[PDB]
RNA sequence: UCGAAUCGCCACUUCUCUUAUCCGGUGGGCUGCCCGCCCGGCGCCCAGUACCUUCAUUUUCACAAGAUC
RNA sequence: GGAAUGAACCGCUUAGGGAUAUGUGGCGUCAAAACUUGUGGGCUCAUUCUCGAUACGUGAAAAGGGUGUUGGUGGAUAUCCACCGGCCCCGA
RNA sequence: UCGUGACAACGACAAUGGAAGUACCUUCAUUUCUCGGCCAGACCCAACCUCGCCGCGCAAUUUCCUUCCGGGGCUAACAUCCGGUGGGUCACUGUGCGGGUUUCGAGGUCAUGGGGUGCGUGAGUGGGCGGAAUAAAGGG
């Protein structure tokens, strides 16, 4: 019933859902772990932050096509993700709000994680990073 | 292509709603059923004569 | 291949100590010689460096008179007009692979002759090879999987040594005495071995319980 | 499943005219890759023995004939098949096998090593299975007495197609090259 | 001259194909290639056609008759129990191995990976107090005969 | 056996060695990287300094599998890969991804 | 002087023999079956399985902008 | 485009170019394709012009032989004789 | 046809030639410089082309399956085989075919065209876009 004018209409895998952790494949932060938060406004690109003090990367925008969504998932009811918005990477050494806002979103973020079952295996699998080793098969795994 | 098919043919329609009951779960296992009896019946009275 | 004065200078002004490339060793004993000159040519196109040791054990299918036989054949092709000029018989074993290999091969393009030059061939297992790793085979030209029981082959060195190959005597000198060498500090080395894999045992006692379920569980310990 | 060669049974006369009314049915069973193959045999053996060809004939029926269970037995066939130098030889095999097809097939398969004969040369005459105590030949009826056992020697094993290598370790199972 | 006959009652394993890595029981012998095999208490496996390069025999054998009903071998295989003892068996506990890191879901994966580096960090440490006394490695040797240079 | 046609490459990958491997790796991003003798334009030349070099690099796509082994055919965007790198290694990048 | 392509390493691999062969070795009981006995590794982000702490503006792919020699 | 090579053989017959699929012929290396495919049967061992292996292409061979090995047919007796094939060997 | 300065490299396939790239030159032509007629990537629509998964019709599935007794055979049996008796209502190996719009999990096009819904005379034709309705006629 969505429109394709509507906003809220999206095509994009169902595997790349709010909560689930993904591989970062390309930039500098290829390998590391991160959690996807939210999708912008139109079918726009998705917006990740692995918790900066777990993996180390902050607030950012990526492609659908660039990450491989495994099936981990942790439960983001809790965490609101309303104030992240296209304006705040439209603006063109950090700046004041935007710490304030990573904080508040990694705040939230780490009590939802830690109230999994299994919160302190999640917090050393996101501090883990993926690599290709010799003799590695990657079309044989399941992810 | 679907709107071409119907453009030709503006019996596609119910032609493949039969097919889709046709696949249908339930009355394709009493189909089955209904078959193997009506055979059954027709061989044991055809033999008694 | 020896460096020279230039080549030390850099070296020396950069800091670098050593370096070896990328190398296979293949272990060549009881070997099809057709077989595993038809792989290794393909490996050697596909941009693989490859050294061969062991020449002298490659087997041919065949009694030994008659492959004797049909190497005088080939010995017997000759120019006529002037010899030096005509083709030429090597006659160790190492020889006869690469001539072997080179026949598969592009040989008359650069392609081809950049691809004869990363192999390399020796007889026996020479000192400066035994301690670079472990060696490896070929599963498909192996003989116990190639021939069947009843028939009866010929050994490579065996058979050079009546056409004309002169070292077969010092090879086996030599090979007797890297046996007794490599026998004798492989039963050294026991302890250490012994140690390691009591501590493995040791271990799943002090580790943590956790840990040691799922290593059970995936058939690990 | 593994046999070709499935087993027909094809059923047919000749058209009927004013001077024969009623023509006679017969029955034939024939050893063919597919139904099309079936059909050309038939006509053949009608042509040259009732003077009956396809043009003023009929085919009733032609469908597959249904064989018993799966179990080891010993069948023995009676094939014929042609050469210029010889002309036509005629013998009695055995084989062991677990149905009708699959025996002819191996018989097809045997003659075509033995004596070079194709498919075309060779006219099938019949196919029984018959108990033991009634086999004529060694080499089968070596395979009947109970608490027969023997090794598997000179085995030639392969991986899954999943998992071959080119080269590998000589004293472990690592990989090297692919 | 050392091998696991081929026979009524045998336990072989398939090797490739649609059923491999199953185990089944050899119910006749058909000539010199094939056989017929059946596992009555496993999905699929019921009577059907193998050929003698696609088995590996087994150790267990089952004791029945040839060409027997899949009754008589379904008592005969509970009563033996010889299925259990296949299952604790080293080579089957392998295979099961190998499937379950084939299904693995990559955070299990992630566990396995630490497990196998907390066994390997506690077997350094133990293997070190154990070398601190009655040497054995190249560096503690040395050290040794070096100390032994104490006349100056 | 009639000749070469330069518009359509082939390129073996390790661990593949099957038709339905090499499937999962049809629509990947592919490179070819050796290097020059000067130093030329790159990508972020004014932004990111560091990154001139004389290393280059020509990008691909690959097609469809080849044969039954996994091997797979590659085309080079507009033009053909250079025949200088028959027998040189060949990136195979894991984007973009379908899973 | 040189900006370059290559991207697992180990003093647990880096000894030997066999495949009609105890597939780690090795006995007994009555052909073949049954019953026993003794004994590749690391590496993938806390130098270690605790859950402590720095990563950003390189703001969506681009030769790893980093290593080795 | 194939049979290594060939006016006439096999396939196909032609404006300048992409994608897809085939024909003849092929899938150990040269050389693209079974990284030496099958969870298909048999047969063959061939010492100095060196067993055999793509028709046309005789573009390499006969009469006559073999207790080499592997199959049949007809007779006898609780294994023996006669005859006919397949591959290989002598004739060469 | 020859000399000279500078430069380009080059084994031995006699040179010359064709096709497709690349490394160094050339500064010849054209475009752009706060928007670009440049280089990449992802997304949307149409068209064409693939893959997963789920199925159907037909006496094709009785020269068949099962129980018992009588032979026969092996070893004490069982079994292969032959006559009958009584029952026959997870794969059973032939032959024709289907399935996404009140929706049956995806992919490819650097191998196609788009203004890529902006819009005002630049013709979204759709079971697919709109706005009404709710088993409507057609099957087991
Ligand atoms: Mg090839
Ligand atoms: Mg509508």
């Amino acid at each position: 019933k969505v429109s394709r004018k509507s906003p809220e209409y999206s095509t994009v895998r169902k595997s790349c859902k709010p909560g689930t952790i993904a591989i970062i494949l390309a930039g500098r932060f290829r390998g590391r772990r991160a959690v996807i938060l939210k999708q912008l406004p139109k079918n726009g690109p998705l917006v990740i932050s692995g918790p900066m003090k777990y993996s180390g990367v902050p607030i950012r925008r990526i492609d659908s096509r660039y990450i491989i969504a495994t099936s981990t998932r942790v439960d983001l009811t809790g965490v609101d993700t309303s104030a992240i918005t296209p304006e705040i990477f439209k603006r063109e050494t950090v700046s004041d709000e935007r710490a304030q806002l990573q904080n508040a979103i990694d705040t939230a973020l780490i009590q939802a994680i830690k109230k999994d079952p299994l919160g302190k295996e999640m917090a050393g699998y996101l501090h883990s990073v993926f690599t290709i080793k010799p003799g590695d098969a990657p079309h044989r795994l399941k992810w | 292509n679907r709107r071409l098919r119907l453009r030709l043919n503006p019996f596609q329609k119910k032609e493949k709603a039969m097919a889709k009951g046709m696949q249908n779960k339930k009355n394709r296992e009493a189909r089955h059923a209904a078959k193997v009896v009506r055979l059954a019946k027709a061989r044991k009275n055809v033999a008694k004569a | 291949v020896l460096p020279s004065r230039r080549s030390l200078n850099r070296s020396s002004r950069k800091g670098f100590k050593k370096h070896r490339p990328d190398i296979i060793v293949i272990d060549l004993k009881d070997h099809v010689l057709g077989r595993a000159a038809a792989i290794v040519a393909k490996q050697l196109l596909l941009g693989k460096k490859i050294t061969v040791v062991r020449c002298e054990k490659l087997t041919i299918a065949g009694s030994e008179i008659r492959n004797k036989i049909k190497y005088l054949q080939f010995l017997r092709k000759r120019k006529l007009s002037n010899p030096k000029l005509g083709p030429f018989h090597h006659r160790s074993p190492s020889d006869v692979f690469i001539r072997t290999v080179r026949s598969m091969l592009p040989r008359y393009t650069k392609r081809g002759q950049r691809a004869l030059r990363q192999l390399v061939a020796y007889e026996g297992v020479p000192v400066n090879v035994v301690r670079t790793g472990g060696r490896v085979v070929i599963p498909k030209a192996q003989r116990h999987n190639c021939y069947r029981n009843e028939r009866r082959f010929t050994v490579l060195g065996n058979m050079c040594k009546h056409v004309g190959w002169k070292y077969s005597d010092v090879v086996e000198k030599l090979e007797a005495a890297r046996i007794e060498k490599s026998g004798r500090h492989h039963k050294k080395m026991e302890k250490v071995r012994v140690a390691w894999k009591n501590a493995r045992k040791e271990a799943l006692k002090k580790m943590p319980q956790k840990n040691v379920e799922v290593l059970k569980k995936f058939g690990l310990a | 499943v593994r046999p070709h060669l499935r087993h027909y049974c094809v059923v047919g006369r000749e058209t009927p005219s004013e001077k024969n009314p009623q023509p006679t049915v017969y029955k034939f069973e024939v050893f063919a890759p597919n139904f099309v193959v079936a059909k050309s045999r038939f006509w053949r053996m009608m042509r040259e023995k009732n003077k009956v060809k396809s043009t003023h004939g009929d085919v009733l029926s032609c469908k597959v004939v249904k064989d018993r269970k799966l179990a080891a037995r010993n069948y023995s066939v009676d094939i014929a098949y042609y050469s210029q130098r010889c002309g036509y030889t005629h013998m009695v095999k055995e084989f062991r096998d677990v149905c009708k097809a699959g025996a002819v097939s191996q018989a097809y398969n045997d003659l075509a090593s033995r004596h070079r004969a194709r498919y075309h040369n060779i006219e099938v005459l019949g196919v029984k299975s018959i108990p033991n105590h009634e086999v004529r030949r060694l080499n089968v009826a070596q395979f009947h007495p109970h608490n027969l056992s023997f090794p598997l020697l000179q085995r030639r094993v392969k991986a899954p197609r999943k998992d071959r290598v080119i080269f590998v370790k000589k004293n472990s199972k690592r990989a090297v090259v692919a | 001259v050392k091998a696991n006959y081929i026979r009524a009652g045998r336990l072989v394993r398939i090797l490739r194909g649609p059923r491999q890595n199953r185990v089944g029981v050899i119910v006749d012998i058909v000539d010199a290639n094939r056989v017929l095999v059946e596992n009555p208490c496993e999905q699929k496996m019921w009577r059907h056609v193998q050929n003698l390069k696609n088995v590996e025999p087994l150790k267990f054998c089952v004791s029945i008759s040839r060409n027997c009903s899949t009754k008589a071998l379904k008592e005969a295989l509970e009563s033996k129990k010889v299925l259990e003892k296949y299952a604790a068996t080293k080579s089957a506990v392998r295979i099961a191995a190998k499937k379950a890191f084939a299904e693995s879901t990559d955070f299990e994966r992630y566990q396995l990976r630490v497990a196998k580096r907390s066994r390997a960090y506690w077997a350094r440490k133990i293997f070190d107090d154990n070398d601190k006394k009655n040497p054995v490695s190249w560096h503690k040797v040395a050290l040794k005969k070096l100390l032994k240079n104490a006349k100056k | 056996l009639h000749g070469q046609n330069k518009n359509t490459a082939l390129v073996r990958i390790e661990n593949v060695n099957t038709t339905e491997d090499a499937k999962w790796y049809v629509g990947k991003r592919v490179c070819y990287v050796y290097h020059g003798y000067k130093i030329k334009r790159c990508v972020r030349w004014s932004k990111a300094p560091a990154r001139r070099s004389n290393t280059r690099a020509i990008w691909g796509r690959i097609t469809r599998p080849h044969g039954t082994s996994g091997t797979v055919r590659v085309k080079f965007n507009g033009s053909s890969v250079p025949a200088s790198a028959i027998g040189r290694r060949i990136r195979v990048y894991l984007y973009p991804s379908r899973i």
